[PDB]
């Protein structure tokens, strides 16, 4: 990414190979680079334990005449992440239809063997994966751009909580400031 | 009656079954600036769960209710340079990065303060170290703005008649003390987007509102035949805290103690591609 | 607005912002077998949220020359999730279905599709008086294509579209539960099919309960656009499934 | 002039403590870290017209 | 007579005409998870009679020189019936077990076996400071044999019988739930084990809930008979099983 | 009312006389897994005895309610090696054999903790020992998992703003502090028969569940002209204890701090023959 | 807010002490080593059917 602002946009195209992957990421709100510096990850980085559900909101920022459908699925922890839409659809997922309402939400339920999870997540306290796939594809009429973008928003539900106040590792100094 | 007798768990999860209706909680519009209030019960079947988790440890009082070092300096009992035998620190909370960032998450703060002082001494190296010295004693002086400032260790200003002071002897517990809310305004300001002069000139930023005074420290009367060096650490612990207007945490490393100057930094780290998850 | 619909089964949800009403079989909602109609004696299993959830089959392409496609159930879902395993391990089965078909296009496209569920869609062979295997009409989740011209190969079913492979007028399929997907005003069709059979329960590997058919009555058309085809996707969700007769799998 | 109040403990598993103030300045009191009231509406729902989650956001 | 017992789970039944009493874990009967102790939010599946039924593992031979055997659960049942499939397709699981061991011999045989369930039976390697794979202690339904002499191969667990591979006196295993099979007066042992763990639910592929051990304290002996060995068979039946967290299988 | 007013002796022995009946308490069957509940009164004539003995001292609370050392380490005030001037210990209870065995008699435990620190200092031998040093001071830092770790004695991480710390001066009472139940699960696990990865690979045993953090110790600012060595001892004392699933005590000597590995050992000692009693 | 309770003593030979809690966390309280309840049945009689000592164990 030669341009930093490009990090916030997920590319999309018109003639996509059927059932292609849009994006994939690990669900480590306090450790993964994706969620590390977000408004939520920053708060979690001051703590050691966390629990509760999370919200992921996606907004389509294409043309008004564009249309399409997308499948967004959450895969609980396992030995292998999904590789295809058939594998992905077995877990929790929602079918998103783009229309007048430009945004859809995907509540990631709290499914875990322990009441709490470590911010410095490991194999024992893994949380799973989240992926998005083309459901029908994007179709546009004549005289419109051939590409579009999507944005994602992250926030915590009303059952979220944290514990064990600790010092964040993102900030450090070598000499006294003057 | 010689006694006066003076908890809020997170929300529970309600059971939800299959649904098929025109109501669509999932779809919303972020353009309104409104954060969706959906819950997992609104998009999938869920069991009834009684949740006893509480957000007690996430309150601002507990978050800021921890003592943190804000300054350290060294001073010698005896030396040729007069300025090197005592310390003079203008009070400010921007010196140390951890506490600076913790405080800078809010625009305005209002709290009482609890100050603790940790003092340690060590004998400087030399060719001849054999000596006997009784226990040392230290004096901490606080000078509100505009008061007289000592120019040497044995200055007359050290005879405080109105300025509060603490005398401490090595080997005992660290000194501790309380300070009320002493701001001329209704709340402390971590940021100030303005100038000092009315014609938009002069000093700029939070440096304009820093008028808390000074702190001075010295050895009361200790003067060893050989030099001895002492170090003092100051710890602040807000109490009875209130905060307003939260702001995003800082991302770039600090570079100045009285300015917001910074160097551009990448948003976050990179990975092989958008699909890499391993 | 009544043009927005949301369906939640198990741990999956379907949302459509551009849809028509929902057709419910013959006016009957799926339900469990009653005590005074059952014949088997041993307790039935009721895998609840594990089998009753949406399962998206593979997607197809809609070109200007497409003629139609069909799927046979539950052979289509025979190897999907825990539903397939439970089918394999049991002798008798019973479940209703919810069928959702997705197809979206811009306002400058035109076309009309017919979505219909045909119970007991018995089909005849291309060469009259010549048998076909169980591969020319069902091979898992893959879709089978109709043909404009009369079929000539003896090893597969007669795919004459205008006869629908059943010796009946294609235009008379409206009698069965159905819906239309008109690109002017619609993008999806939803049909709820209850369990229809002459016996309380039946083996799902030997008997095809019903067949799903998609026929373009008005061919797709467009002009001066970069989109070359309109994908179609099908999603199905068993409802009130219960199985009986545990044996060795297969 | 002694206050008696409960102390933090588990969910379902003499949980009382006594406090007395010795100084004449309220700034000398101990931290009042026993308050757990909160309201996220000011930041999550700053809109003028109330919106229902079930109904569409617009129209 | 109290010497006859009958157990009926699902579509299977166990009858014994020659048995002692039944031991129930620590006095706790298996039960479903309560609402005020659960942590996961989504509805749990309750495959009832499909997973809760007796499953007979392979049989072993008891010779004059046998030393003992052990099995680890639920890895032993990992590939049995629908229980294995449901384990594979879910992230979290929870279930109690009923263990039945069969061993019969004529009135002229002599011997004593100890049947005990050891929760969290952590084992150490033969060569101290050398790791072992997950194959020297569990490979499905096959039984693993103890050894009379000290183990020497570095690739497998220390099989010293008198230490039981746990660094403890073999004679002190009586503390755990157990029963004795004495050929004089007994032919089978029955143990009901509730779900014991530090968390409400756990993944069954990563964690071994408990280990089953059979040790001959008194070696088998006989004289002038055509029977050369006494087979031993083990039967297990999950109880009140419920799973959560549907993901792709494996 | 400004007050709130808030013992079980062992069983007694009942008088028994001669008996002749079909009831046979003596005979039983161990095959049922049932321990016989007979008493001496059931097999011989006995007098009436009132017994006042109590099992108060055998409760788990008292058995585990004793402070025991769990770790010691040495660090020097000044030396060439940076790593030798401070300590860094990952918290675990498997280091010392006595407490390890005491805890390992149960599978699951749930308790509060009371931690006490004992620190002593001594002057290292050398050719020149004459020096004068004031009293030393020590800092103990606790870093929950994932927090920053100091790399040297004078690192910035020692400015704790959220990490709890204790400053202690020699000559006073040992430092003491309390810790609540801080396990993510519902109870601590002394044993874990499982793997880390879902495919049964990776770390094995109780090492997988040890994520309690680290402890760091240093001299605050002491730097003597000649080396001085200090030692710290950590003592744990469970409080409000609860235990489940007892297991037999260990027989073989421990050999690893994070494994159950052992060497086969004889069941017990021998004697001349089965009849020898002298 | 002061608790008064008896202290350990002999069998038949002012045996009261007062306790007050100073901290707001229950973890700071002193050990509650005054509980003497116990039940060995869970480990000594784990059988399903109750067995009487007087009657024969089997038949
Ligand atoms: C930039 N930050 C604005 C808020 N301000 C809060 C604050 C106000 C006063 C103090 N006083 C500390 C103190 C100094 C000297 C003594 C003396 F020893 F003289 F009595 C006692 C307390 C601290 C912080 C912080 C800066
Ligand atoms: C293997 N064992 C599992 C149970 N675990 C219990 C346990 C939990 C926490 C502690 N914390 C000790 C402690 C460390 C640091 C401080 C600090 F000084 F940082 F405040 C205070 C207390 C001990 C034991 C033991 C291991
Ligand atoms: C400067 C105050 C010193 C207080 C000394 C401890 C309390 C002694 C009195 C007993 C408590 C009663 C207090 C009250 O009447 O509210
Ligand atoms: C922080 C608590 C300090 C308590 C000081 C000692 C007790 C003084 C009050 C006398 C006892 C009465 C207590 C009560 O009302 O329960």
């Amino acid at each position: 990414t030669t341009d930093q602002m490009e990090m916030f946009r997920i590319p999309v195209t018109i003639n996509a190979p059927l059932q292609q992957q849009v994006f994939g990421l690990r669900l480590q709100p306090g450790l993964d680079s994706v969620f590390k510096h977000t408004l939520l990850g920053e708060i979690l980085n001051y703590y050691a334990h966390w629990s509760g559900s999370m919200k992921l909101t996606f907004v389509f920022c294409g043309s008004a005449m564009a249309t399409g459908k997308f499948l967004i699925a959450y895969s609980p922890p396992g030995a292998n992440p999904p590789k295809t839409r058939k594998d992905a659809m077995l877990g929790t997922h929602i079918i998103w239809d783009i229309g007048l309402q430009s945004s859809c939400v995907l509540c990631v339920p709290w499914i875990s063997q322990t009441h709490y999870r470590l911010v410095q997540q490991d194999e024992y306290t893994s949380a799973g994966y989240v992926t998005c796939w083309y459901q029908t594809g994007m179709i546009v009429p004549p005289g419109t751009p051939n590409s579009s973008s999507i944005m994602c928003f992250a926030s915590a539900c009303n059952d979220f909580s944290v514990r064990m106040l600790r010092d964040t590792p993102f900030i450090s100094q070598d000499n006294k400031l003057q | 009656g010689d006694v006066e007798e003076a908890v809020v768990h997170v929300a529970d999860t309600m059971r939800s079954g299959p649904s098929n209706s025109a109501s669509v909680p999932a779809l919303t519009a972020v353009e309104t600036g409104h954060t969706s209030q959906v819950t997992p019960s609104d998009t999938m079947q869920t069991r009834h769960v009684k949740n006893y988790h509480s957000r007690s440890e996430s309150t601002v009082e507990n978050f800021l209710g921890r003592s943190a070092c804000v300054y350290m300096e060294e001073y010698k009992t005896t030396d040729n340079d007069v300025n090197k035998k005592f310390v003079a620190w203008p009070i400010n909370t921007k010196q140390m990065v951890q506490m600076r960032r913790k405080l800078e998450m809010f625009t305005y703060l209002r709290f009482d303060m609890e100050v603790t002082f940790v003092i340690t001494s060590r004998q400087d190296p030399g060719t001849t170290l054999a000596q006997d010295m009784p226990v040392l004693t230290h004096q901490i002086m606080y000078v509100p703005p505009g008061g007289p400032i000592p120019a040497k260790v044995d200055d007359y200003a050290w005879q405080t008649s109105t300025n509060p002071s603490i005398f401490w002897t090595e080997g005992n517990a660290p000194a501790r003390m309380s300070i009320p809310f002493i701001s001329i305004g209704n709340a402390y300001s971590n940021f100030y987007d303005g100038w000092s002069n009315f014609d938009q000139r002069g000093s700029y930023g939070y440096n304009t509102l820093n008028n808390l005074g000074h702190i001075y420290v010295r050895h009361v009367s200790g003067s060893s035949p050989h030099p001895i060096t002492s170090t003092i650490r100051v710890y602040f612990k807000p109490k009875h805290t209130r905060a307003w207007v939260p702001r995003p945490p800082r991302l770039c490393q600090y570079k100045k103690a009285f300015s917001v100057d910074f160097t551009p930094t990448p948003i976050t780290d990179t990975r092989k591609d958008i699909n890499t998850v391993t | 607005s009544d043009r927005v619909r949301s369906i939640t089964l198990g741990n999956s949800t379907i949302t459509t912002q551009e849809c028509a009403n929902v057709v419910v079989g013959y006016g009957r909602w799926p339900t469990y077998l009653r005590d005074d109609e059952a014949t088997a004696e041993d307790q039935p299993t009721q895998p609840d949220v594990a089998t009753c959830r949406f399962y998206t089959l593979d997607s197809i392409k809609w070109e200007k020359g497409s003629v139609g496609w069909w799927w046979k159930f539950p052979e289509a879902l025979s190897d999907m999730g825990l539903f397939g395993q439970n089918m394999q391990y049991h002798y008798l089965g019973r479940a209703g279905y919810t069928i959702h078909v997705q197809c979206n296009a811009s306002k400058f496209h035109q076309g009309c599709l017919l979505v219909v569920c045909v119970p007991e869609a018995e089909m005849g062979g291309a060469v009259v008086g010549q048998a076909f295997s169980a591969t020319a009409m069902a091979n898992g989740d893959k879709a089978y294509e109709f043909t404009s011209a009369t079929q000539s190969d003896q090893t597969k079913v007669q795919t004459a579209i205008h006869n629908a492979g059943m010796g009946v007028g294609v235009g008379n399929l409206t009698i069965y539960p159905h819906q239309w997907i008109n690109l002017r005003t619609n993008n999806s069709a939803t049909i709820v099919m209850p369990y229809i059979n002459s016996v309380p329960m039946d083996n799902m590997f030997r008997h095809y309960n019903f067949t799903l058919m998609v026929i373009p009555f008005v061919k797709l058309d467009y002009a001066d656009t970069a989109s070359t085809y309109v994908p179609i996707t099908v999603t199905v969700a068993p409802m009130c499934a219960e199985y009986n007769g545990l044996r060795l799998a297969q | 002039g002694a206050q008696v109040s409960t102390q933090k403990t588990g969910a379902h598993e003499i949980i009382h403590y006594t406090n007395i103030n010795y100084y004449k300045d309220a700034a000398s009191n101990s931290a009042n870290r026993q308050d757990f009231t909160q309201d996220p509406s000011k930041f999550t729902e700053p809109v003028k017209d109330v919106m229902i989650k079930s109904l569409p956001a617009l129209n």
